[PDB]
């Protein structure tokens, strides 16, 4: 799960 | 033959309330209005999406959770992390009404195209392409793009989705990864650590939908000329192979120079050339917004692109209006590229374009 932000 | 412009004062006020882009919808409409472009379009009041309309893509469990946390603004709910609510997508009060409004606006736009009252329908406040069926993601709570495509599906047998946002439109791609009746094309920044982390050229969809997902991984610093070369090359091959009956185009302005994300180095003129290429197909076209975190530049871009759609040349000087003060330091419509390197190597781009050409040979 990446962060946008 | 007159473009439909999805707008109401109530709708804009709602879109203004998104924490990640406050007042952006107002600034975009205010500039468009200042250029008097709205007088050249058919203004259509958006409907609010019903629970059933939203359930055509999103699961009831997710939708019920959204409605729940929307009542009190329940941040720190035990199940929120599972449904993607967090830093990128906070559980704020009234967020369900926000979701239903934007989802309804894109559906309304799609319905206009179905009814044949227009050939171009515009919803600049839509284009939230990261949301999954059961998960909020990347500032997106509801995937209005998917809902719009599903509506267009009632009339158009093959739909082309083109995603020119800085980020990979993973929500829309995943939604249709198993079908050959919707082809998704995304040009985006691709680099380990960069959101959302997916969308390599090797990602081509699954099952019956294999080779009906096209991904174009691009590096920092790309400018108008090279970007259009890439875009025109892919879209030409896609159009010939897939033969779309309708187009959904996502034009997130976080590619534009001056964006705090500072990745691509584009101007609205470059994006406009891609838009013109799609427009000359004379197909039913749904225009969406998306990213864009320099609010004045995002307004600059989508106002310019609206002029492109209308076939009008706009004055270079920003006219006086409510947000005129935000258009410093030069108060002009045009945007100057930043003086930084283009990290895209021509051989890498060429390899990517060749990989895609090979994949599209299967599309018949
Ligand atoms: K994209
Ligand atoms: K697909
Ligand atoms: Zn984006």
């Amino acid at each position: 799960r990446h962060k946008k932000x | 033959l007159v473009p439909v412009y999805i707008y109401s004062p109530e709708y804009v006020s709602m879109c203004d309330s998104l924490a990640k882009i406050p007042k952006r919808a107002s600034m975009v409409h205010s500039l468009i209005e200042a250029y008097a472009l709205h007088k050249q379009m058919r203004i259509v009041k958006p409907k609010v999406a019903s629970m059933e309309e939203m359930a055509t893509f999103h699961t009831d469990a997710y939708l019920q959770h959204l409605q729940k946390v929307s009542q009190e603004g329940d941040d720190d709910h035990l199940d929120s992390i599972e449904y993607g609510l967090g830093y990128d997508c906070p559980a704020t009060e009234g967020i369900f009404d926000y979701a239903a409004a934007i989802g309804g606006a894109t559906i309304t736009a799609a319905q206009c195209l179905i009814d044949g009252m227009c050939k171009v329908a515009i919803n600049w406040s839509g284009g939230w392409h990261h949301a999954k069926k059961d998960e909020a993601s990347g500032f997106c709570y509801l995937n209005d793009a998917v809902l719009g495509i599903l509506r267009l599906r009632r009339k158009f047998e093959r739909i082309l989705y083109v995603d020119l946002d800085l980020h990979h439109g993973d929500g829309v791609e995943d939604a249709f990864s198993f079908t050959s009746k919707v082809m998704t094309v995304s040009l985006h920044k691709f680099s380990p650590g960069f959101f959302p982390g997916t969308g390599d050229v090797s990602d081509v969809g699954l099952g019956k939908g294999r080779y009906y997902s096209v991904n174009v991984p691009i590096q920092d610093g790309i400018q108008d000329e090279k970007y259009y070369q890439i875009c025109e090359s892919v879209l030409k091959e896609v159009y010939q192979a897939f033969n779309p009956k309708a187009v959904v185009l996502q034009l997130g302005a976080d590619t534009i120079a001056g964006d705090p994300m500072c990745s691509f180095n584009m101007t609205p003129v470059g994006i406009g050339k891609c838009l013109k290429y799609i427009l000359q197909w004379q197909l039913a076209t749904l225009i969406l917004g998306g990213g864009g975190f320099n609010l004045a530049n995002t307004a600059r871009c989508w106002t310019y692109l609206t002029g492109v759609i209308l076939g009008k040349t706009l004055s270079s000087e920003i006219p006086d209006h409510e947000f005129f003060t935000a258009y410093g330091p030069d108060y002009v419509l045009e945007i100057t590229p930043s003086c930084r390197p283009d990290r895209n190597e021509p051989h890498r781009i060429q390899q990517i374009l060749n990989y895609i050409k090979g994949n599209l040979k299967h599309v018949v």
